[PDB]
C-alpha cells in the first residue's frame, strides 16, 4: 500500500536525468561558443 | 486498486517533470 | 499528509519514468 | 485526496517526452546513415 520507496525511486532517476540534461545543455551553449571563436 | 503517496513526494515527482518538460525539447529538436 | 493514487497508474508512470532513462543518456552523451 | 489527476497529467508529460526521445533517436539514425551516403 506505501509506495513511497516507488515514488523516491522514481524522483532519483528523473532529478538525475535532470542533472545530465542541464550539464548537456551548458556543454552546448559552451560548443556553440567555442565554434564563434574559432570561426 | 489504490496506494498512498506522499503528496510532498508527489509535489517533487512534479517538479521533476516539469523540470524535463521545460528543458529537453529545445536541447533535441536542436 | 499523503494522497491516494491508482496502483496501475503508478506501473505507468513507472513505465515512463525507466524508458526516458533507458534511451535519453544515449543521445545526450552523444 | 484522490491525486489520479496529477499522476495522469505527469503520464501524458512523460509520454509525449519520450515520444519525442524516440523521433529525435531514429532522425539521429537517419542523419548518421545519410552522412555515410554523401561521404
Ligand atoms: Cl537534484
Ligand atoms: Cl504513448
Amino acid at each position: 500500500e506505501d509506495a513511497t520507496n516507488v515514488v523516491r525511486g522514481l524522483i532519483v532517476e528523473l532529478s538525475n536525468l535532470n542533472r545530465l540534461i542541464m550539464g548537456t545543455h551548458r556543454d552546448l551553449e559552451a560548443f556553440k561558443r567555442l565554434n564563434y571563436r574559432k570561426t | 486498486e489504490f496506494v498512498k503517496v506522499r503528496k510532498k513526494d508527489l509535489e517533487r515527482l512534479t517538479t521533476e517533470v516539469m523540470q524535463i518538460r521545460d528543458f529537453l525539447p529545445r536541447i533535441l529538436n536542436g
